[PDB]
């Protein structure tokens, strides 16, 4: 297999892991995740309330 | 006669048949080129070996 078809490949391979990385930060996303640490109050909204 | 007519066509024969050697060595060459930079493969290289035999 010639070196471009090979450099074509692994192109698209690097494209594809860059799309599975972009789906797996929405992923997290879903799982809000604190982002910094301290004390948290009172949950303005619960369970069933949708965001946006 | 048939030796003379043949000595009359024979050199234009072997000289359109060097020159399709020619022209196939030199399409083996630009594929060799081709091959030694990267882009075709060393199965398209060997289709070019063969018409050059």
């Amino acid at each position: 297999v010639s070196k471009q078809q090979y450099a074509d490949a692994n192109a698209a391979y690097l494209q594809s892991k860059a799309a599975v990385e972009q789906a797996r930060i929405n992923l997290r996303y879903t799982k809000v995740l604190s982002p910094i640490s301290g004390r948290i109050g009172r949950s303005a909204v619960t369970e069933g309330a949708l965001v946006t | 006669a048939d030796g003379l007519a043949a000595r009359g066509t024979f050199t234009e024969q072997l000289q359109a048949q060097r020159d399709l050697v020619k022209a196939s060595d030199e399409y083996y060459q630009l594929a060799d080129k081709r091959y030694r930079t990267g882009v075709d493969n060393y199965l398209t290289l060997l289709d070019a070996q063969r018409s050059l035999f």
